[PDB]
């Protein structure tokens, strides 16, 4: 199976039929074993695209709702908010699907610095995506449940992974995003962004040509945010 | 404004 | 009812959720009515996108299959041909779904020069998408129905639409694509495409602004195809 | 480039 199932998940990625890519890699996750860097990323990508679609929809749907609050038309607004919530269910369903795989199947089964830090970061992201659309004491619940799960990968990263390791750098990229977006803290976002970038500069000397490539790209993203946010 | 980066 | 369905189909278009957009517009098309040009376009786009995605998948899966036949790695190609055939089924079902809708509702209840041409065009396009992935007596059967539908739309277009009319150029664009891609006939493709371009140019002197935008848009698409093809 | 169809 598992030798095949990963190829089934590769085909879905190419076909861009991510709903299958998920199902394939959930069947690999549900083996309760050490996922290879590949399997880790294939799973990672599958859910990112699936949620991605709904997230994109949501922002757009809210763009019409806000464009019809300014326009004042409060008859369409009834159907539109009916439509945004329909998505918000899927955003709830998808997020809660993957988180459920992480704390039950993946996180327990993890036994390497990378995969340990990989999954806690992941847990942060989907709690964040929950927090992205939510309101009131629903936001604060998943906001604090992310800030914990990010801070958990942060701590395990700072001993097991070097500062130039992309998984750690992507964490800081997403964590910085968490402050600027979720907690509305533009300062701590940048400080954490620049911080993550600045610690990386030193150790690039030592790493591989392909490992230098992986690091530099995520440093560009970190820098691209700091650029945009100032 | 072009969109922020997340990975 | 139709008012609600059509605004739900616009929201779907914007969220790029074309599986729901198809639902909305099929419910409209069930009412056995002459569709407004908006309903016609919304219907076309919604189905165009849903088939669109499958066709892009099929192309990409067929590529991986042909790039694994040549390399000669045969054991992995067992999964791919089931995964292609799956997509082929989804295609066959979408094409069949719209054709059933065209045959039973739209064409029967279409007493208007434009709609008639539009629907016979649509019928040809979907027979063409059937012809795309088909082989043997299948490909011949679909190609015959595709052609018959384009000649049946062309006949009606040449009598009841001026050459400027975008729906007639559209038909002329997709018919030229049929010749090029399905009959493997680049000359008749170029000759048919240009012939439509070179009729509209003349009577073009005399159009409302927003029509010139339409006519010109489709003429660019004709000129590009000729450009690409030569 | 992919030939246009409408």
């Amino acid at each position: 199976d598992r030798e095949d199932l990963v190829y089934q998940a590769k085909l879905a990625e190419q076909a861009e039929r991510y709903d299958e890519m998920v199902e394939s890699m959930k069947k690999v996750a549900g083996m309760d074993v050490e996922l290879t860097v590949e399997e880790r990323n294939l799973l990672s990508v599958a859910y990112k695209n699936v949620i991605g679609a709904r997230r994109a929809s949501w922002r757009i749907i809210s763009s019409i709702e806000q464009k019809e609050e300014n326009k004042g038309g409060e008859d369409k607004l009834k159907m539109i908010r009916e439509y945004r919530q329909m998505v918000e269910t899927e955003l709830k369903l998808i997020c809660c699907d993957i988180l459920d795989v992480l704390d039950k199947h993946l996180i327990p089964a993890a036994n390497t610095g990378e995969s340990k830090v990989f999954y806690y970061k992941m847990k942060g992201d989907y709690h964040r995506y929950l927090a992205e659309f939510a309101t009131g004491n629903d936001r604060k619940e998943a906001a604090e449940n992310s800030l914990v799960a990010y801070k958990a990968a942060s701590d395990i990263a700072m001993t097991e992974l070097p500062p130039t390791h992309p998984i750690r750098l992507g964490l800081a990229l997403n964590f910085s995003v968490f402050y600027y977006e979720i907690l509305n803290s533009p300062d701590r976002a940048c400080r954490l962004a620049k911080a993550a970038f600045d610690d990386a500069i030193a150790e690039l000397d030592t790493l591989s040509e392909e490992s230098y490539k992986d690091s530099t790209l995520i440093m560009q993203l970190l820098r691209d945010n700091l650029t945009l946010w100032t | 404004g072009r969109r922020r980066n997340s990975n």
